[PDB]
């Protein structure tokens, strides 16, 4: 009853700032990620 | 965690022998299992090694097909015979345990040895610098060790161990691999290296830092142990 | 009644107001990843029946499986030796968890139970260390927060976090519909994510033990939940062969993924290192990966014939190892 | 290129091995059986002469078999590699619902392609039902004096004409929703038990052996 | 005259040589076919290899050209180990049908029963008794026939594999034909063509191994009681006709199957 009202009642920010910061996120890191730009064969060990 | 030893004593030039080293506290069939033996005053050296499952057996360049080695895991206790005696043959063994997967540590625990007298080769070879060291309690030790080849492999394993025997105990294990700590031994220690000079450094000095320290090598199985260090207070 | 619609026709109305964008639009000038190749290096055999759950290690080299016929096996993932081979007392398990200390391994499912299992002891072998049941519903998640904290979500509406010496329960939450399927765990420690078979994603809070928020935009119940890495973010996979990016500070849906293609349910759904690439199994024999901002299709992790059922990546993302039914696990580059 | 530590690990993952292949072997020579049932039927007088999870270890003719109980939209998953279902439903008392799980259960996505046992027990107290008059079960299914069974029937006894025919409407009605669909994927096979008969055994090992036999023929290409 | 002799009876050595060794190699690759059903396949098809590899290209343009061009220093080899790998194919039949057998007649133990070490042990014994037969027939004492001795013993030990293979197919029959019955249900159109499949499989199987084994013997035992006519024109065809056994025997029980087609196609492709 009560509680679910209550609470509802929390800060919130634009879609568009918090969009901007997983964007910001996933830019921040790109040049580690093995994923994304495959590892010459000689750094990992799971080569050949 | 016991192994206990029975056998040894006087006998005489030319007879054999029977010795066994009984296990009882822990799994004895994941382990594999080692003779050593020491001689009256010099260092130890290696015997025999028997794996689990009985799947590979090595022994030394000297006593290559004089000694056999064979175990009871039913029964829970492993032996040797030891057939023509020399007059090198009189020593004091001990068996040792050690278990092999990522990230064990082998050697980790020793017997309490029994006597054994006689009445009347390409191998690493390890160096052991200072012979004896004069220290005082709250310094630091840096005992140094040489080897004759490089012992780090191509993955980055170096297989270098740390003994130290105390006056009237078996050795115990302190760091193995060059690098890691042991179960129970404190903080104070470290060892580190460079492929064939090695060093192990101590930093506060205690009373039970007495004793002889022994180095080891477990690149190619022939393994020798080294002449030692002694530390007095 | 009426104050609560009150509210519920007016947060609805609230939340409309905070929505400025959606994250097409935006993104538009992030240029596509691409197609994306990885090709099997190890194919990890010995289990028997199919297994269910999987769970890497912390120095991302040591891994466990759990098998429906007794079974865990801990396995190095170089060479592909058997470290450890471990039987289970309940042949129907639906978990297994690592713990970040390399210490322990836990397990669960039908039996009620969660076993702790203590894996560097002073001898060869794998023994129990301690036995948790408090629970009278079939497990679907355990997670480790330290040697002693840990959090499983349980078939029985309720997410339990426990205290191993004493093996009691400590903070108990409830307020799902239905049985929980999945759980994770943020990396700032101070949260995590549940999600259930009434199609709604719950937040928590660990040390209050109170439903923080709630999210609810899917069909059917969810299987699959993990974090964003970042911590202020999740998805979701559901039976309705949909993928959902929630948002915790805007406290609104964000993106959905899925293609007419499919039809088929997701089983389970990760995040890479860096948290550009999703990966999503399936049951139609495949397992895909999405790129997580643009929502497209990046390739398919063919190679099993059965149903995907388990999935991790390692944490410096060097590799990701999936499971099936056909009992064969592969680890991709 | 081996250490001396890596040729004992690579030994030690060999020696599992070993273990895991003997574990293999007998796991393809068992049968497993889910068990599936209503609240009030009579299963725990079979399950305990044939003797959350309850298990039956029972073994015939130097075979084994591993029943299991549970307890189902959400776990139904997990049994789909049984070799068949011994599903049990009530018969002498009041049938809609039995008939509706039954048709839940033979249309189920996961329980497909799987050969479905079907008990109907207790009838020894259906003998007495029928012998004491009243209204027996015509009640709620008005069409048992309308049914009439064939000249095949031949009852194992034939006591009664009465409870014949009431035991063969509902086997009818079974053996119907059974074959009114599934393309000829899996087979019912019903029986008639009791509590007190002794061997539902037997019935279960010469049934699935007929369902593996016939998945062999069609296997070797002759059927 | 017009060499009509070379295609046809030069289809067999090919044949015998590029779709034979595919079985072993399929059989020894692939995953789910360790099983002691192909073994006593791979078997039968080493066999048929080392037939198809010796016997049959020198044979061959033999029967045809009427005359020795290789010295004899082969042709007791030739006839020594021919009649040893020809009567394993034989010795192989035998043991797969009684697999057969065991596999239908009773299919909950079937896992139990047939296990490595008894597929092993039919190998071995097959090998052995061939190699043994060949090395005390022929090699004690460019080729010549019989005589009044050892004839009844490579009839009876014919016989033996022809009596078992034919009852337990027999019974393989009778079992497939009262579970078409009762699946259906009479229909007379769905109990016919159900009972029509296993017919044409066993058929098949069958008249290929007694139309292409019964003239020959049938023809050397008469000679032997009385009349030999024995034409040289007739008595080349009679052995063509064992040797094209092996043409077509890893054809039968390999390529009717479905999964060893699947493998057979992965293999010859990419």
């Amino acid at each position: 009853v009560e509680q679910l009202k209550m609470e509802a009642n929390i800060d919130r920010i634009k879609v568009s700032k918090a969009a901007a910061d997983l964007m910001a996120y996933c830019e921040a890191h790109a040049k580690e990620d093995p994923l994304l730009t495959p590892v010459p064969a000689s750094e990992n060990p799971f080569r050949e | 965690v016991q192994l206990v030893e029975s056998g040894g004593g006087l006998v005489q030039p030319g007879g054999s022998r029977k010795l066994s080293c009984s296990a009882s506290g822990f799994a004895f069939s994941s382990f594999g299992m080692h003779w050593v033996r020491q001689a009256p005053e010099k260092g130890l050296e290696w015997v025999a090694y028997i794996s689990s499952g009985s799947g590979t057996i090595y022994y030394a360049d000297t006593v290559k097909g004089r000694f056999t080695i064979s175990r009871d895991d039913p029964k829970n206790t492993l032996f040797l015979q030891m057939t023509s005696l020399r007059s090198e043959d009189t020593a004091m063994y001990y068996c040792v345990r050690s278990i092999y997967y990522y990230g064990s540590s082998p050697f980790d625990f020793w017997g309490q040895g029994t006597t054994l007298t006689v009445s009347a080769s390409a191998d690493i070879v390890m160096t052991q610098a200072t012979s004896s060291v004069p220290v005082t309690p709250g310094e630091s030790v840096s005992i140094s060790c040489r080897s004759s080849k490089s012992l780090l492999h191509s993955n980055g394993n170096t297989y270098l161990y740390w003994f130290l025997q105390r006056p009237g105990q078996s050795p115990q294990l302190l760091i193995y691999r060059m690098s890691n700590l042991a179960s129970g031994v404190p903080d104070r220690f470290s060892g580190s290296g460079s492929g064939t000079a090695f060093t192990l450094t101590i930093s506060r000095l205690e009373a039970e830092d007495v004793g002889v320290y022994y180095c080891m090598q477990h690149l190619e199985y022939p393994l020798t142990f080294g002449a030692g260090t002694k530390l007095e207070l | 009644r009426q104050e609560a619609e009150q509210l519920k026709n007016q947060i609805r109305d609230a939340r409309k107001a905070c929505a400025d964008a959606t994250l097409s639009q935006i993104t538009n000038n992030i240029d596509p990843v691409g197609r994306i190749q990885m090709r099997t290096r190890r194919t990890l055999r010995g289990h028997l029946a199919k297994i269910y759950a999987m769970h890497w290690g912390t120095d991302s080299r040591l891994l466990v499986s759990a098998s429906q016929d007794g079974k865990l096996i801990i396995w190095d993932s170089y060479t592909t030796n058997k470290v450890h081979a471990i039987p289970l007392r309940s042949s129907w398990v639906m978990t297994c968890a690592y713990a970040p200390s390399g210490n322990y391994v836990a397990c669960g499912g039908l039996d009620n139970i969660c076993s702790i299992y203590n894996l560097k002891t002073r001898e060869g072998n794998v023994r129990v260390s301690r036995e948790l049941a408090g629970h009278t519903g079939y497990l679907s998640c355990c997670r480790f927060l330290d040697d002693n904290q840990i959090v499983t979500s349980s078939g029985d509406t309720t997410c339990a976090l426990w205290d191993i010496e004493t093996g009691q329960q400590t903070t108990t939450f409830t307020g799902h519909t239905g049985d929980v399927m999945s759980l994770s765990l943020a990396p700032d420690t101070r949260l995590f994510v549940s999600g259930a078979c009434d199609a709604s994603a719950k937040l928590w809070d660990v040390r209050e033990g109170m439903c923080r928020q709630t999210f609810t935009g899917h069909e059917s119940d969810i299987n699959a939940i993990c974090f964003f890495p970042n911590g202020n973010a999740f998805a979701t996979g559901s039976d309705d062969a949909t993928c959902r990016l929630f948002d915790l500070r805007a406290d609104q849906e964000l993106m959905t993924y899925s293609h007419d293609n499919i039809i088929c349910g997701i089983t389970s759904v990760s995040f890479s290192k860096s948290g550009r690439l999703l990966l999503a199994g399936y049951d139609d024999f495949n397992c895909n990966v999405w790129d997580a901002l643009k929502a497209d299709r990046a390739g398919v992790l063919a190679g099993h014939d059965n149903r995907v059922s388990c999935l991790g990546v390692t944490d410096d993302g060097m590799a990701v190892a999936t499971g099936s039914w056909d009992s064969f696990l592969k680890i991709w580059n | 290129t081996l250490s001396a530590e890596d040729k004992a690990a690579v030994e030690r993952s060999k020696m599992i091995e070993k273990q895991l292949q003997k574990e293999r072997l007998a796991y393809k020579a068992t049968h497993r059986l889910l068990l599936l049932g209503a609240d009030n039927s009579g299963k725990s007088t079979i399950v305990k002469q044939m003797r959350g999870i309850f298990e039956t270890r029972f073994q015939v003719d130097k075979v084994n078999f591993h029943m299991f109980d549970v307890g189902r939209r959400k776990w139904i998953q997990c049994f789909n590699d049984v070799t068949a279902i011994i599903y049990v439903a009530d018969c002498s008392d009041y049938l809609r619902e039995s008939l509706d799980d039954f048709e839940s259960i033979w249309n189920n996505r996961w329980l497909r392609t799987i050969s479905i046992i079907l008990f109907l027990n207790k009838q020894d107290m259906l003998a007495e039902k029928v012998l004491a008059g009243k209204s027996k079960i015509e009640d709620y299914f008005p069409e048992y004096a309308n049914y009439t069974v064939p000249e095949d029937a031949t009852p194992d006894a034939g006591e009664d004409p009465k409870v014949t025919r009431a035991k063969f409407f509902i086997r009818d009605l079974f053996l119907r929703i059974s074959t009114a669909t599934g393309d000829g994927k899996h087979y019912c096979y019903p029986h008639f038990t009791c509590a007190v008969d002794t061997e539902n055994a037997r019935r279960i090992f010469n049934d699935c052996r007929d369902i593996i036999q016939r998945m062999h023929l069609k296997q070797y290409e002759l059927l | 005259p017009r060499a009509i002799l070379y295609g046809v009876l030069g289809l067999g050595a090919l044949l015998a040589v590029f779709g034979n060794l595919l079985v072993i190699i399929a059989i020894l690759h692939f995953k789910q076919l360790h099983t002691p059903t192909n073994f006593l396949v791979a078997s039968l098809a080493c066999a048929d290899f080392l037939v198809g590899v010796t016997v049959m290209p020198f044979s061959t343009v033999r029967s045809v050209e009427s005359c020795w061009y290789f010295g004899e220093s082969y042709c007791k080899f030739h006839t020594c180990f021919d009649t040893s790998f020809c009567f394993a194919s034989l010795f192989h039949l035998c043991c797969i049908s009684i697999d057969r057998y065991i596999a239908v007649t009773d299919p909950l133990t079937y896992p139990t029963k047939f296990t490595v070490s008894v597929s092993g042990l039919c190998i071995a014994l097959s090998w052995f008794f061939s190699v043994t037969y060949s090395f005390s027939i022929f090699y004690t004492g460019c080729q010549a026939p019989l005589n009044q001795n050892w004839v009844l013993l490579c009839f009876l030990l014919f016989f033996l594999p022809t009596v078992v293979m034919v009852f337990l197919y027999g019974r393989i029959f009778l079992v497939a034909k009262y579970q078409a019955r009762k699946i259906e249900g009479s229909y007379k159109e769905r109990v016919a063509k159900r009972e029509r499949k296993a017919a044409k499989t066993l058929g098949i199987a069958m008249a290929a191994f007694l139309v292409s084994w019964l003239p020959y013997i049938i023809d050397a035992v008469i000679d032997a009681y009385m009349n030999f006519i024995t034409p040289a024109y007739v008595y080349e065809i009679l052995v063509w006709c064992v040797y094209y056994n092996s043409a077509m025997n890893p054809l039968i029980y390999a390529f009717f199957y479905p999964w060893f087609r699947k493998a057979i196609k992965l293999i010859v492709s990419g």
